[PDB]
C-alpha cells in the first residue's frame, strides 16, 4: 500500500 | 512514471467495507469507503481530491482519495476517506470559523 | 452546490 | 488516475490543486465553498503551500488560474496517520476564491446519507496515468  | 498535464476522470463503482476487506482485511475502517477495482485506479498525486456521486442532478462529496495498491493495481479497490463519517466535523468547523 | 457550469461528459 | 480520460475543461470546477512553493503538484482538493477546500490529511498541507483553482492543463500558461494562499490547516483531530484512518483535512483560505464557471463547490452529504455498493461514481485528479 501506498498513500495516494 | 507518467504524470499528466490534463486533468483526468474516471468512472468507478462503490464497494462494501465487507467486500473492500476480501482485498485489505482489518486496515480497512468505518471512516472508509472503497471504489474501484473495475479497471481503473487513483494513483499518486491524486489523493486528497474528490470521489463525487451523482443524484438528484448534483454531484456529492462521497469519499476523498487516501490510499491504496502501492503499484495502483487497476482490480484492486482503491480506498477514500468516507465523507459521511466526516461530515459533522466539516461542518461544525465551517462553524467556528 | 455540485452543479457544473460546463457539464461534464463521462 | 490509471486508464481515466481527459476530462472536458474546467467541467470538475470544485477540483483544486495543492502546490507547494516550487510549483509542483502533490495532492488534489475539493472547493466546499469561497473560503474552504477539503483535502486528504495525509497530504501534509501547511500555509506555505497554495490552492490552485480553475486549472485543467497544468503545462499551460494561458488558463486563468486562482493561486489562492492557505491562512490555516485543520487536520480533524480523529486522523490517524498510522491507519491513515479519517484522512481529511480542511484548508480556509486567506481570500475567498471567485467563484465563475470554472470554479465552483461540491456538495457535501447528511452524515445519514446511504451511498449503497454497486452505485457509479466519478474520481478525478492529476494523479500518475501509469505507475
Amino acid at each position: 500500500s501506498w498513500p495516494w | 512514471a507518467n504524470t499528466p498535464d490534463r486533468l483526468q476522470q474516471a468512472s468507478l463503482p462503490l464497494l462494501s467495507n465487507t467486500n473492500c476487506k476480501k482485498y485489505w482485511g482489518t486496515k480497512i475502517k468505518d471512516a472508509m469507503i472503497c471504489a474501484g477495482a473495475s479497471g481503473v485506479s487513483s494513483c499518486m498525486g491524486d489523493s486528497g481530491g474528490p470521489l463525487v456521486c451523482k443524484k438528484n442532478g448534483a454531484w456529492t462529496l462521497v469519499g476523498i482519495v487516501s490510499w491504496g495498491s502501492s503499484t495502483c493495481s487497476t482490480s484492486t479497490p482503491g480506498v477514500y476517506a468516507r465523507v459521511t463519517a466526516l461530515v459533522n466535523w466539516v461542518q461544525q468547523t465551517l462553524a467556528a470559523n | 452546490c455540485g452543479v457544473p457550469a460546463i457539464q461534464p461528459v463521462l | 488516475i490509471v486508464n481515466g480520460e481527459e476530462a472536458v475543461p474546467g467541467s470538475w470546477p470544485w477540483q483544486v490543486s495543492l502546490q507547494d512553493k516550487t510549483g509542483f503538484h502533490f495532492c488534489g482538493g475539493s472547493l466546499i465553498n469561497e473560503n474552504w477546500v477539503v483535502t486528504a490529511a495525509h497530504c501534509g498541507v501547511t500555509t506555505s503551500d497554495v490552492v490552485v483553482a480553475g486549472e485543467f492543463d497544468q503545462g499551460s500558461s494561458s488558463e486563468k488560474i486562482q493561486k489562492l494562499k492557505i491562512a490555516k490547516v485543520f487536520k480533524n483531530s480523529k486522523y490517524n496517520s498510522l491507519t491513515i484512518n479519517n484522512d481529511i483535512t480542511l484548508l480556509k483560505l486567506s481570500t475567498a476564491a471567485s467563484f465563475s464557471q470554472t470554479v465552483s463547490a461540491v456538495c457535501l452529504p447528511s452524515a445519514s446519507d446511504d451511498f449503497a455498493a454497486g452505485t457509479t461514481c466519478v474520481t478525478t485528479g492529476w494523479g500518475l496515468t501509469r505507475y
